[PDB]
């Protein structure tokens, strides 16, 4: 038989001369000494002293994870769970390495190549430790998988959103299997999350609060500020929509967690009260810098188009993807839910054009009318003389 | 500066992880220590000493492999400088199959081998690196071209033949991106 690693024993010599006693599989000790360093990102412009400091670091780090992944099963768990270098090395490297929608210039090909091989490298160490069942013989039971893997701190939820955010777009399908397995595996990711949420939502009202739209003391609005602290913010925004966003593009199930937290209410809000002055701001000053403001009019729009798609998914993950499955004819909690969500939203009318634009807002109704077999007009009328109303305001 | 760039799992860390921030307070003990213990960390590189002695006496003739033992005896001592005697035989025997390795499709002393034998090796003599790319050009000198495709096609193939977890696995270097729209129009 195959027995899982966490409760197979190996014999090993213990600090008694000539004594063997059987022992866990994994053990510290059984770990190697292979030194870890931590990851720093290329210099801005390809300065060559610089360049070649980057090399070095991340020609180390490199060659560690080549012999990591070619470590075996018993061995490769070990360094993972003991050695704390290598948990801190891909925490750098999650947190810092640039994403492609940041401000990139093109550097020699010597950094372009590897990076290339950090990225794959760090990616497919992530899906070793993702997963509990390598193959036949190299597995581990679940319940004590789910305990490493929170508490060696092998997956925060910072690095799940950043492993999102970085491996999305192109390995979706792999990436959600492993998400959705440390979170069946382990659910008080679930739990993390949560208490993860109003730290994310504190980011939206500072956002407002640097902005001076709403105890910061009246700072200057993006029409004032100087141009480059506005820079900040938006590329601020724009990173923390498109992390959200491809968060939940991978892993939807976190959705109710998020509307847990008013979510809706307080991205729609969040809209209303950033988007129109900082599209002002933008458009005013454009021939400040001709290049760097239409740079943020691209993040800018990009983050509001972003929002709405997070709003979308939430809303269809909690309400009507509910009703579509599971048709035993008991969805007026569904339904009510997705009313009252528009009911708390029906003020916000620019955000509720630029959202019925991009998913119109009918369209949805129309399948709670469909789904429920006794909806009144009564019920839905107020939110579409909203939306009705909501573009009448603007010429379009 | 690319670890300033405002990053929501950044205030993410921080809010929880006050702690650990200036934890990597760390920079040259870092990396030092690093260096330290990477003196034993390359077990090898894609072909050994002995799989290249054994390449080259079975392709050149005894003829010529009279010279090329001289020569690698000039690569060996090289390593012997580099590599130093107290981590032993074999560990010079790996520093002059990385030397040759290093030079055999190289004809001079490049900033890219001397920052390479200083990675795996830490600071050296370049005398010896000048020594051993001479002894290799004098081996390459007696190969011929289908020879020398062969000893590409030998590293090429033990670096292939390598295996290491999720190796064969599709995998995507499409990451996120800005979406487009379209500029702010002009003004007035």
């Amino acid at each position: 038989p195959a027995l899982p690693l966490d409760q197979l024993q190996i014999t090993h010599k213990d600090p008694k001369t000539g004594k063997l006693r059987t022992s866990p599989a994994l053990h510290p000790e059984q770990k190697a000494d292979r030194y870890f360093v931590l990851y720093k990102p290329p210099p801005k412009d390809n300065i060559p002293a610089l360049v070649e400091e980057y090399l070095e670091r991340a020609t180390f780090v490199a060659n560690d994870l080549d012999w990591l992944l070619a470590l075996p099963h018993d061995k490769f768990w070990c360094q993972v769970i003991f050695d704390e270098t290598l948990q801190k090395c891909l925490d750098s490297y999650l947190r810092y390495v640039p994403r492609k929608f940041d401000e990139g210039v093109a550097s020699a090909p010597e950094v372009v190549d590897m990076q290339k091989r950090l990225h794959r490298s760090v990616f497919l160490t992530f899906l070793r430790m993702s997963t509990h069942k390598e193959s036949k013989d190299h597995f581990i039971s679940p319940s004590a998988f789910g305990e490493i893997l929170y508490n060696n701190f092998l997956f925060d939820i910072p690095k799940i959103l950043d492993l999102c955010v970085l491996f999305g777009k192109g390995n979706s399908p792999l990436l959600q299997k492993m998400i959705g397995n440390i979170f069946t595996q382990q659910p008080s990711y679930y739990s993390d999350l949560d208490e993860t949420l109003p730290t994310i939502l504190q980011v939206f009202s500072n956002i407002l609060q640097h902005c001076g739209l709403q105890e910061e003391r009246g700072r200057l609005t993006p029409s004032d500020m100087p141009l480059l602290e506005l820079k900040d913010i938006v590329l601020y925004l724009c990173d923390t929509c498109t992390t959200l966003w491809a968060f939940l593009d991978i892993f939807p199930l976190a959705c109710q967690t998020f509307q847990k937290h008013d979510f809706c209410y307080r991205l729609a809000s969040f809209y209303e009260a950033a988007i129109p002055e900082m599209e002002s701001a933008i458009k005013k000053r454009r021939l400040e810098d001709s290049k760097l403001l239409g740079d943020l009019w691209q993040r800018l729009s990009h983050s509001r188009k972003k929002l709405m798609e997070i709003f979308h998914i939430i809303l269809n993950q909690i309400c009507l993807l509910p009703i579509l499955e599971s048709s035993c004819d008991n969805i007026q909690g569904f339904i009510e839910e997705f009313l009252q969500i528009f009911s708390s939203l029906l003020q916000e009318k620019r955000f509720l054009r630029d959202y019925d634009a991009l998913f119109p807002v009918a369209e949805d109704i129309s399948l709670l009318q469909q789904a429920s077999s006794v909806l009144d007009e009564t019920r839905t009328a107020y939110i579409l003389q909203a939306v009705e109303s909501a573009w009448e305001g603007v010429d379009r | 500066e690319f670890m300033a760039l405002p990053r929501l799992t950044g205030a993410l860390r921080s809010f929880s992880n006050v702690t650990k921030q200036d934890n990597y307070n760390e920079e040259v003990a870092d990396l030092k220590i690093k260096r330290s213990k990477l003196h034993e960390q390359v077990l090898d590189l894609g072909l050994t000493w002995k799989k290249i002695i054994k390449f080259l006496n079975e392709k050149l003739e005894k003829s010529k492999m009279q010279s090329i033992n001289e020569d690698l005896k000039d690569i060996l001592h090289a390593a012997k400088q580099i590599v130093g005697t107290d981590n032993g035989r074999e560990a010079i025997e790996s520093g002059a199959a990385f030397l040759f390795m290093t030079f055999h499709l190289k004809d001079s002393v490049g900033h890219k081998e001397t920052k390479a034998i200083k990675q795996m090796f830490g600071p050296f003599p370049s005398s010896s690196a000048t020594a051993a790319c001479n002894a290799t050009n004098r081996i390459i000198s007696h190969f011929s071209q289908d020879d020398l495709t062969a000893l590409v096609q030998m590293t090429e193939k033990e670096h292939g033949d390598r295996v290491f977890f999720g190796k064969n696995l599709a995998f995507s270097f499409d990451m996120h991106d800005l979406d487009h729209f379209d500029e702010l129009p002009i003004n007035g």
